[PDB]
């Protein structure tokens, strides 16, 4: 028994927390990402990068803490602790936003490790690896939003900050500057996510309301046995119900569950494609035909042109505070605004 | 026997290709009415003075909209919450200019979806099923009612109902955020958890079932042909799926009871959507999301910003531009 | 006036004693022989306490 | 009966719980900072 | 207690839940006092 | 506020209304003591 | 279905676990407390105290602009 | 002052009262 | 009755379902819960009294029970100023003490009293199928509810009256001497459109109508009580309805959902049964007040508010409603159905009257409009008042907002509960609430759809 196989045995033991070879990458990297985020949201400020308090130590709450993105002056520097910026000074590394790349990079490798874990466990137990394939969706989202978008932009500063209100800021920023709602790829993402939720709800309810009478209790949960060979609910009755209610119904269980995988995953992937576009400011910002007609015809108004106006207002009012490194100075009189407001 | 009994037997018949039922006797007319009007208005309706300031907004395709920008525009702010049926307009042109189609479509649609939920119960009763699919359906219905009925009621005008269009939906959302800070409202946070988690659990359940499919096909044909409609035998190995998942996270976090698993799949998104519907319905009464603007002060008393202040800047930018000609007085109360 | 405060504090103390004892007394059939009269007694006393407080409200 | 005390599970438990409790003490203390 | 040598698991649960409720109450109280309280 | 004679128990009236929340909690405590039979 | 380790309910219902932990858990709680309450956290992480966000000579946001010399920049911000 | 102190004393006595009832019933063998 | 899953078929999380056929235990649960309700009423009243600053308006202090007592005419006088704080204290105390009694009785019945009542007394014993006994209980309770309605009537007529925000000389507690028994008005309220400008019963705008409608409600409820004591359900009702405990629960849940929706709307719109003196302005009131405030200010500055056109060409301050009435301009055009005691002295037959606007506006009206505009029912969840983009220094959320939001949420969840229990009651009556019987799966005997 060579040392490699002895290690393989130890790593793949049946214990409370399976480790596996993938655990070597997953657990330290996941721990770094999670502990870095908790440490930043508890203790670390964004005063020097954003001019914002972003930790419990400064009086922020769960909704307003964040591991904020680094200062825009660093471009896409990876901001290693030992790098030319912090130069091994941990306190400075915290103050310049080193925690953001720390968390982002360890999270990316922890995500890799987790998908490798999915593969490893699927191989060990003897099933098909469709869980890893499904997890590719969240991976695409994380790569596109947290890595690809800022890499296309001027710096990590424009990456989403790891915090609740930081994420909301990123969301509103994308609306105002990129008109992300108008983007057909975001639209397909929305459809995928809403359809996934719909499928989850409808499938759970359908199963729960076509159950077979397999027990005597009003509590129907105890009339199932994991080793039972037969279906626990009536696919035939479910199909008839949905055919008569909605017009169509699933008749193939395998297709149903594959569809439940396919919908949200496809949605995540399409929205990731859209975010890649936004990284290069390749927006679906405008419909030129309506823009031209409005520029010539002062009576032409659509909801599209109204949304354009909202975006203009948001940009002008938010940019000075959202981009403090720019030293934007917008005198009050240049701010766009409607009457009386 | 009697003509009425025969009619009853027909309406409640489980042999109709589409179940009608007593709820169907209301659903079908109202839904067809809403659909016909919606199609006609989306294609060809003239512009609507939504803000009541004689500034009509073009919603239909024939007036220069594409599919993304087109909409059935909410009725005029001058109408407010008044009932505006066709017969209360001096002319069809007047009814159209003031946004009557929106009211017609919305009222019929809402009647129809409530009858759809009743019809789901009715058919489950006729088929001897358990009765609670309609309860799951009450989540989307609640959200739709919030955005088309409850919010306009609280705000005092159908002009503030969600427009029946894509870009109109986005406009609704942006203004809603500007006025209520829905992102910082925990019920919307719960709705987001509902939909993100529902999609997560959909992907997880679908993938685990697909992963544990029993070999019944060859590598050439679709594995879907391994399942035959109406078999009792289980088409996948739930114990193998539990083995995998309980090793992915840990044993006691994995369901091994399919009934409890499917109850959880039903309950999670439904509860999340109920909560976000209630969030919209209560922001209808202007009980808004959290306001932490200037919550953090330094020792001298100067405000230290947080991400909430940046969000508020965005909200103000949206607010000052929205309905740019509609406001005469400094506070957007109505 | 201090008698009013004393009666108020007594009523609160006896209400606490009642909140604790009543569920135990009703939920112990074995020791129901000597806790059924106590129940009676205590209720009466609690009632008396309330009455005293009310009177003292107009005495103070 | 007579299980091992220290395990990989013990370490996974503590790796999380121990810094969690320390952080909670820190945040509790934060609650009484005055400006 | 009801059995010697061990704590009932429900006693442990009640105590731990009371502690969790207490830490959450302290955080909510702190939202209104000290830093972050808008005052 | 409370009339003058009663402001010794102001801090008790301050906590009285949340009691039904504790009753709802006590239901679960009781079920936990019986092992959720 | 047990992978070998002692069940959690067993451990956390044992006397010895509680003799150990009624000490260890409060000790960590108060260590985190003291970490904050002694001011150590401010110095360890460089987080400003409520009186150090602005100084009598810098009234504006101390936004970093320098690509490599941030130690000097921070010290000049104070 | 003492208003939070008195308040917390009342709150804690109340908090114990319910679980104390349940614990006494469980230990002394009353019906549950 | 069993107290676990094997002997009841219900899990712990559905444990109250175990009470469906234990009439004594169920009565104990109901009485103890009633105690909880009365306890909250008393404790919340005492809390609000303790946290009450009697010279700062109620709506600025997060009070929802004290306004109810004030509207009833207790402890308040003209303009709603709090005269005597003791009646609020007495209401709270009485509820607290009776709550103690109710809790004791509920505990007795739930824990020691007889498990079922049917073999102890025919009067209190009931069976859900006993249509006569179920209607008897409906009848007793209908008589009680009629008594409660007449109690309101008696308070308004013979026991000091109620607060009339529409009182001439200023809103005040007044005795209602001429309630409208005229059935045309009373029951035409119920026929009014539930839409803008009609406001089905939300639009009741005078204490005479409210008191007269309550006299009618008392009579209807008492006569229905006697009707249900002395009769049994007819054939049509027996054939249309489900006759079971869960069915009756579902029916009541539907009723409660309807009532909760109605109350949320009522508190949002009505300023008669919810005087703005105690509940603050309605949203409509606040919008109208802002328009009025700036009309007055710009008029004092010299603006000819009759002829001033705004940017769009509609009048800045005044315009026409779609039916021609003279109304405040701006977005508040949607709120032109608003009526409030501070605004009606300026309304003529055609709507707002230029002559009154130019020479009848009183300083108290200016003050009231300013107050109402600045207490618009807008606020954050953490109780920061104003529009959501305002900063943290104004700690206010309207009581109307609290009440309307809470009651809309409760109404919806009770509609959900009604759906749950109605569906379950039907399925249980037909016997498939536990799943499809494999032998007799109905769909298997049904022809294929296509
Ligand atoms: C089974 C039965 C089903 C029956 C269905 C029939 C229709 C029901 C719903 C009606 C829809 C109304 C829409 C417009 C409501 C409105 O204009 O406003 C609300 C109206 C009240 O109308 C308002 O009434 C007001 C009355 O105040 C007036 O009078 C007052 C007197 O104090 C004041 O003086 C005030 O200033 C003055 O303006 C004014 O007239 C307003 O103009 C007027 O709009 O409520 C009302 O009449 C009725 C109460 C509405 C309840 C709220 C809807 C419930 C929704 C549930 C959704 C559930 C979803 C679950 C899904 C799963
Ligand atoms: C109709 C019910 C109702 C309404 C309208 C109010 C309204 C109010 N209360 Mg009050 N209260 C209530 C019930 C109510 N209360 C009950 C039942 C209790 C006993 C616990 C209290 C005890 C109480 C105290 C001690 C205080 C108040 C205070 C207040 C004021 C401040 C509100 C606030 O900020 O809270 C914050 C809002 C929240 C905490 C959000 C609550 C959200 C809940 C959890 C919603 C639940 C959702 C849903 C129903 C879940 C079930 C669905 C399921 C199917 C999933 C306000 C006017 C304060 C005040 O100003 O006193 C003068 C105050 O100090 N209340
Ligand atoms: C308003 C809330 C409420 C009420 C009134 C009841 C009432 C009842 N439940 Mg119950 N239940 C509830 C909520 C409630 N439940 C909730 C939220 C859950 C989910 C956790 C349950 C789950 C549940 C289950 C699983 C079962 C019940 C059962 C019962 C019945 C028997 C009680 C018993 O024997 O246990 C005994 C408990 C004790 C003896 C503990 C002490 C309780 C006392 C009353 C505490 C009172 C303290 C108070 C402050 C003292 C004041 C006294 C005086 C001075 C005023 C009873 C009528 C049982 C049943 O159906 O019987 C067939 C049953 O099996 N329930
Ligand atoms: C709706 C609530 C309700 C109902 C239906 C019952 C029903 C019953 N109780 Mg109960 N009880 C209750 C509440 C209720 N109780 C409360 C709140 C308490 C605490 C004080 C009690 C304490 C109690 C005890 C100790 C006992 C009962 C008993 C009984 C049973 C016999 C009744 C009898 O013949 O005595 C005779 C009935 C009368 C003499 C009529 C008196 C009516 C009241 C007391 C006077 C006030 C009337 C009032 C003006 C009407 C409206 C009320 C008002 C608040 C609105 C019976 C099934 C007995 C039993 O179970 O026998 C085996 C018994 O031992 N009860
Ligand atoms: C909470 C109080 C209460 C309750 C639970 C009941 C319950 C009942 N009553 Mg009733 N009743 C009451 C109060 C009450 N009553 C009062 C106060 C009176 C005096 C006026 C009556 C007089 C009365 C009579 C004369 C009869 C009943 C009957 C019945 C039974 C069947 C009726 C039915 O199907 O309901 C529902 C109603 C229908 C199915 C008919 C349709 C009604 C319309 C179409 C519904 C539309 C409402 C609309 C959508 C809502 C808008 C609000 C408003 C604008 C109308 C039933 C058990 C019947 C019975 O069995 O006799 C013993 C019967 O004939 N009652
Ligand atoms: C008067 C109203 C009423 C009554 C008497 C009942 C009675 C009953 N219901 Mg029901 N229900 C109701 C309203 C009501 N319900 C409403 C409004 C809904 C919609 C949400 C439901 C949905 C419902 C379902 C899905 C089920 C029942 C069931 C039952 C039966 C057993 C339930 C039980 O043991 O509770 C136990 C209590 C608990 C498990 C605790 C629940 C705690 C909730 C979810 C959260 C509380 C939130 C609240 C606002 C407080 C916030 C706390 C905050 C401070 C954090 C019982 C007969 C069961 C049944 O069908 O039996 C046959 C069942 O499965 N009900
Ligand atoms: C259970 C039974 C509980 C008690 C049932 C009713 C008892 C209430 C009697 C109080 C009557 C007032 C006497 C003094 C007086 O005349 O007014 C004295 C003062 C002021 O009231 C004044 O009365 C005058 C008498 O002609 C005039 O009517 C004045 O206009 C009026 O202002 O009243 C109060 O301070 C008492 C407030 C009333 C509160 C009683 C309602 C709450 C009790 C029931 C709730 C518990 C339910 C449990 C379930
Ligand atoms: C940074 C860094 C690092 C790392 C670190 C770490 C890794 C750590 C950590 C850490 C951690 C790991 C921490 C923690 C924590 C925690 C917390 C802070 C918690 C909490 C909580 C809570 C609050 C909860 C609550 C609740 C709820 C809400 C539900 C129910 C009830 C309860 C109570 C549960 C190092 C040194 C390497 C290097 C440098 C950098
Ligand atoms: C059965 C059951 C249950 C329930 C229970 C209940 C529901 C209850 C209740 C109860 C109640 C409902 C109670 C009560 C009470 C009360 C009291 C005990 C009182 C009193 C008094 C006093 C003492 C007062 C005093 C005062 C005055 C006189 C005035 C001033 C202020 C003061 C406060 C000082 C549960 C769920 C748990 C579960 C199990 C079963
Ligand atoms: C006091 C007052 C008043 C009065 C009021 C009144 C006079 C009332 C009433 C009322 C009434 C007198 C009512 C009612 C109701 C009804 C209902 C709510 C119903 C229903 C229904 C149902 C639920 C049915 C169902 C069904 C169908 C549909 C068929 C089949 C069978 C069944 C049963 C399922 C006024 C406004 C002047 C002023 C304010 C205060
Ligand atoms: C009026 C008055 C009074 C009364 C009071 C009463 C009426 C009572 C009570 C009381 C109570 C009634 C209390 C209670 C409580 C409680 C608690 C503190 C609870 C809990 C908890 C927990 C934490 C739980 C947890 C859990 C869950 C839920 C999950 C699973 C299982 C377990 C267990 C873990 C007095 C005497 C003071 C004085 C005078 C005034
Ligand atoms: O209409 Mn559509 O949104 Ca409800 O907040 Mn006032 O109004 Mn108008 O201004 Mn912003
Ligand atoms: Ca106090
Ligand atoms: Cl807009
Ligand atoms: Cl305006
Ligand atoms: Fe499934």
């Amino acid at each position: 028994r060579g040392w490699f196989d002895v290690l393989d045995d130890w790593l793949k033991r049946d214990r409370f927390v399976f480790i596996g070879w993938s655990g070597l990458l997953l657990f330290p990297c996941a721990f770094m990402a999670l502990g870095g985020w908790l440490t930043g949201t508890t203790f670390v400020t964004s005063w020097y990068t954003h001019g914002l308090a972003s930790s419990y130590l400064e009086g922020a709450n769960f909704l307003t803490v964040a591991v904020s993105s680094p200062a825009d002056a660093f471009g896409h520097s990876l901001l290693f602790l030992w790098g030319p910026e912090a130069q091994g000074n941990l306190t400075r590394w915290f103050q310049i936003g080193g925690l953001w790349p720390f968390v982002a990079l360890h999270g990316a490798f922890g995500l890799i490790g987790f998908m490798l874990r999915q593969f490893e466990i699927s191989r060990l137990v003897g099933i098909r690896p469709y869980n890893a394939i499904a997890f590719s969706g969240p991976i695409a989202v994380f790569v596109s939003v947290f890595l690809m978008y800022p890499l296309g932009q001027s710096s990590w500063f424009f990456a989403p900050s790891f915090g609740v209100a930081g994420i909301f800021r990123f969301i509103l920023f994308l609306q105002g500057f990129h008109n992300w709602t108008l983007n057909p790829f975001h639209m397909m993402g929305v459809a995928g996510i809403l359809g996934g939720a719909l499928l989850c709800a409808i499938h759970g309810a359908t199963v729960e309301n076509t159950l077979f009478e397999d027990g005597e209790d009003s509590n129907t949960f105890r009339a199932f046995e994991p080793t039972q060979a037969e279906e626990t609910y009536s696919m035939v009755t479910a199909n008839r119900f949905w055919s008569q209610i909605f017009g169509i119904a699933f008749s193939n269980k395998r297709w149903l569950h594959f569809f439940m995988l396919f919908v949200p995953v496809t949605g995540l992937w399409m929205s990731s494609v859209g975010i890649v576009g936004l990284a290069l400011n390749l927006r679906a910002y405008d419909f030129v035909s309506q823009e031209l007609r409005a520029a010539e015809d002062p009576e032409f108004e659509t909801f599209y042109t109204k949304n354009i106006l909202l975006n203009e207002g948001m940009r002008a009012w938010m940019a000075p505070q959202d981009q403090p490194h720019e030293n934007f100075i917008f005198p009050e009189e240049v701010l766009p605004r409607g009457n009386a407001l | 026997a009697s003509l009425w009994e025969q009619f009853c037997q027909w309406v409640t018949s489980t042999n109709n290709r589409i179940y009608v039922g007593w709820f169907g006797t209301l659903m079908i007319p109202t839904l067809l009415t809403a659909t016909t009007c919606f199609i006609i208005a989306f294609i060809a309706a003239p512009p609507v003075d939504i803000d009541g300031i004689r500034e009509p907004v073009a919603g239909s395709l024939l007036y220069g909209n594409n599919i993304i920008s087109g909409a059935v525009v909410p009725s005029s702010n001058a109408i407010g919450l008044h009932f505006y049926p066709i017969w209360e307009a001096a002319s069809l042109d007047e009814w159209l200019y003031n946004g009557g189609p929106y009211q017609l479509v919305v009222f019929h649609f809402l009647i129809g979806i409530f009858c759809y939920m009743g019809r789901q119960w009715e058919l489950s009763y006729r088929l001897g099923m358990r009765p609670w699919i309609c309860v799951a359906y009450s989540a989307p219905v609640s959200a739709a009612t919030a955005v088309f009925l409850i919010y306009p009621i609280g705000q005092g005008s159908f002009s503030d109902g969600m427009p029946l269009g894509i870009s109109g939906t986005f406009n609704f959302m942006i203004v809603f955020q500007a006025e209520h800070n829905i992102l910082m409202h925990p019920f919307h946070m719960l709705g987001v958890a509902g939909v993100f988690g529902g999609s997560l659990f959909s992907a997880m359940h679908g993938s685990l079932v697909t992963s544990s499919l029993v070999r019944e096909t060859t590598e050439v044909e679709s594995q879907n042909y391994g399942y035959k409609f109406g078999q009792e035998e289980e088409t996948y190995n739930i114990v193998a799926a539990h083995g995998y998942f309980g090793r992915l996270i840990f044993q006691y976090a994995s369901f091994n009871n399919s009934r409890s698993l499917h109850f959880f799949l039903g309950a999670w998104p439904v509860i999340g959507i109920w909560f976000t519907a209630m969030g919209v319905s209560t922001m209808a009464f202007n009980l808004n999301g959290f306001n932490f603007n200037q919550s953090i002060l330094d020792s001298q008393g100067r405000v230290i910003g947080t991400w909430a202040d940046v969000l508020n800047r965005a909200n103000i930018g949206f607010e000052v531009m929205h309905e740019r000609n509609a406001h005469n007085f400094p506070l957007d109360l109505a | 006036s201090i008698v009013f405060q004393i009666a108020l504090a007594a009523l609160v103390l006896f209400s606490f004693v009642m909140v604790v004892g009543v569920p135990v007394a009703y939920a112990s059939p074995q020791n129901w022989d000597r806790s059924k009269p106590l129940l009676y007694l205590g209720s009466g006393i609690w009632a008396i306490l309330v009455i005293v407080v009310a009177l003292l409200n107009f005495l103070v | 009966v007579t299980y091992p005390i220290f395990t990989v599970r013990w370490l996974a438990v503590h790796t999380l719980a121990v810094p969690s409790v320390f952080f909670v003490g820190a945040i509790a203390a934060m609650q009484f900072i005055q400006r | 207690m009801f059995a010697e040598g061990r704590i009932p698991l429900w006693v442990v649960g009640v105590v731990a839940g009371i502690g969790a409720i207490g830490v959450l109450g302290l955080f909510f109280y702190g939202a209104y006092a000290g830093l972050g309280s808008s005052m | 506020k409370l009339p003058e004679a009663y402001q010794i128990f102001d801090p008790l009236v301050d906590v009285l209304p949340v009691i039904p929340l504790f009753f709802l909690a006590l239901a679960f405590v009781w079920q936990a003591a019986v092992g959720f039979k | 279905g047990t992978t070998g380790e002692r069940p959690f309910s067993d451990i956390v219902t044992s006397i010895r676990y509680w003799v150990i932990h009624s000490i260890t858990i409060p000790m960590l709680f108060i260590a985190g407390w003291l970490f904050v309450s002694t001011g150590l956290a401010y110095d360890a992480f460089g987080t400003p105290r409520p009186d150090e966000y602005f100084t009598q000579t810098r009234q504006e946001l101390p936004i970093l602009q320098e690509r490599y010399d941030i130690n000097q920049e921070i010290q000049e911000f104070n | 002052n003492l208003e939070p102190i008195f308040q917390l004393t009342f709150l804690g006595l109340i908090v114990l009262a319910g679980p104390a009832v349940v614990f006494v019933l469980a230990f002394r063998g009353g019906d549950l | 009755g069993g107290r676990d899953l094997p002997s009841t078929g219900f899990a712990w999380w559905s444990g109250n379902a175990r009470l469906i056929n234990l009439s004594g235990k169920l009565l104990g649960a109901h009485v103890a819960h009633a105690g909880l309700i009365v306890f909250w009423a008393g404790a919340m009243t005492l809390f609000e009294v303790a946290h009450f600053i009697p010279e700062k308006p109620m709506y600025e202090q997060g009070l929802i029970l004290l306004p109810h007592i004030a509207t009833l005419g207790w402890g308040v006088g003209p303009a709603g100023e709090v005269t005597d704080i003791f009646p609020f204290f007495v209401v709270g105390v009485l509820h607290l003490i009776s709550s103690a009694v109710l809790g004791l009785g509920g505990i007795y019945h739930a824990l020691r009293g007889p498990e079922v009542l049917e073999e102890y007394s025919s009067f209190f014993g009931y069976d859900w199928k006993d249509k006569n006994q179920m209607t008897n209980i409906i009848g007793y309770h209908l008589i009680l509810l009629g008594c409660g309605a007449l109690l309101l009537v008696f308070k308004a007529m013979f026991f000091g009256g109620v607060y009339d925000t529409w009182a001439p000389g200023g809103g005040d507690v007044r005795v209602i001497t001429n309630p409208t028994l005229n059935p045309a008005i009373i029951f035409g309220y119920l026929l009014k459109a539930p839409f803008g400008g009609e406001g089905w019963i939300i639009s009741v705008n005078n204490m005479e109508d409210i008191i007269g409608g309550h006299i009618w409600i008392g009579l209807i409820c008492i006569s229905g009580g006697i009707w249900h004591i002395l009769t049994k359900p007819f054939g049509w009702a027996r054939r249309a309805l489900i006759w079971s405990g869960e069915a009756y629960l579902s029916y009541s849940l539907g009723a409660l959902s309807l009532m909760g929706f109605i109350a949320s709307v009522f508190v949002w719109f009505n300023n008669t049964a919810y005087p703005s003196e105690f509940y603050g302005p309605t949203g409509m009131e606040a919008s109208q007040s802002q328009a009025f405030t700036f009309l007055v200010r710009d008029q004092r500055l010299g603006a000819n508010i009759a002829s001033a056109q705004g940017p769009t060409g509609l009048g800045k301050y005044l315009m026409r409603s779609p039916s021609g009435e003279i109304i405040f301009g701006g977005e508040t055009m949607r709120f032109w159905d608003f009526r409030g005691p501070w605004l009606e002295p300026l309304r003529g037959p055609n709507g707002l009257d230029l002559d009154k606007l130019r020479n009848d506006i009183q300083p108290w009206q200016v003050r009231r409009a300013a107050e109402y505009m600045t207490h618009a029912p807008l606020g954050s969840l953490n109780s920061v008042g104003g529009v959501i983009t305002d900063v943290n220094s104004f700690n206010y959320v309207s009581p109307r907002a609290w009440l309307a939001t809470s009651h809309f949420v409760l109404g919806f969840f009770f509609l959900v509960g009604h759906l749950w229990h109605a569906g379950r009651a039907r399925a249980a009556a037909a016997g498939f609430e536990k799943g499809i019987d494999r032998e007799t799966e109905p769909t298997l005997f049904m022809p294929d759809l296509d």
